[PDB]
């Protein structure tokens, strides 16, 4: 044994790998149907799967049924996201092994 | 022990401390560290997809096969969502249409520290 | 000296405050086509700027 | 749209999108919370003082 004892080789030291994990949580994401403008010009060719829209044109003898005016907004639930933070280090490398004074009186 | 040479030690709860022994003339020591368990249990599953009324039914299998009067004192974060109950078994029956239920076992005979499992709504 | 040791102030001890990162998550939302509700009927008058229903 | 041939109507009024649309979302996850680290009854393990 030695004058000056402390915890170095065995004992319960500080300094670890950090290790923690987050509780699952609701996160919403809201896809807004709107302000996506109008690209391109009248077809011509037009892309599969296209959203249709309205140009406000007066119809002189159809009826306009694709376009309408909203009245309620739509409300989604987005999906899970991130779980916790990854590892981090801990201590300086340079500084690691460093001496503590525990000399007694 | 019953010719007091021996001693049997019992470590109810945790933490450090000390055990003497041998009252008579000199008394020695020797310590005896309180560790916790550490007996880390894993859920059945952690990212679930529960849906309303139907409740997926989940375990809790610890990291041995068996403890000691191993229990569970099972808790459901956001409990409107969903609750579970029992000590292996879950059963995150859910009540609510949307939301994330933090779903985490919690053993009374032992470390408390335990794996969630978030159940979610979509 | 002192019998009691620390190192507060000044001395060369270990262990510091742990940074860690997340790693990246994206959220997903599905654009549901109910819901929207529906007033009036073909125009008529209809709110500049409304998405197409 | 279903790329469909209008057969009397003039599908005037919709076309591919070539520009992307910025989006506004909501808030997000920002940091985790506390979670406790080690046991505390083996923690702090006494250890012995006494001098050669």
């Amino acid at each position: 044994a030695g004058g000056t004892g402390g915890r170095v080789f065995n004992t319960i030291r500080t300094e670890n790998v950090p290790l923690m994990t987050v509780n699952g949580s609701s996160f919403s994401l809201s896809s807004n149907t709107h302000s996506h403008n109008m690209v391109f010009g009248r077809g011509d060719a037009s892309g599969h799967n296209s959203s249709p829209n309205w140009y406000s044109p007066g119809g002189g003898y159809s009826q306009r049924t694709d376009n309408d005016t909203h009245t309620h907004t739509i409300s989604g639930s987005v999906s899970l996201g991130r779980d916790d933070i990854s590892r981090q280090p801990i201590n300086t490398l340079p500084p690691f092994r460093a001496a503590h004074i525990w000399r007694r009186i | 022990n019953a010719n007091s040479l021996t001693a049997v030690i019992t470590a109810n709860g945790e933490g450090n401390v000390t055990i003497t022994a041998d009252n008579g003339t000199k008394t020695a020591s020797c310590e005896i560290v309180s560790i916790p368990q550490i007996d880390s249990i894993s859920l059945s599953q952690s990212d679930v997809t529960v849906s309303r009324g139907s409740q997926y039914i989940l375990t809790a299998t610890l990291s041995p096969a068996n403890a000691p009067n191993q229990n569970i004192t099972w808790t459901s974060s956001n409990p409107n969502i969903a609750t579970v109950s029992g000590t292996s078994t879950q059963g995150t029956i859910n009540a609510l249409l949307a939301g994330f239920t933090e779903i985490t076992a919690t053993t009374e005979e032992g470390n408390r520290v335990a794996v969630c499992t978030v159940r979610v709504d979509l």
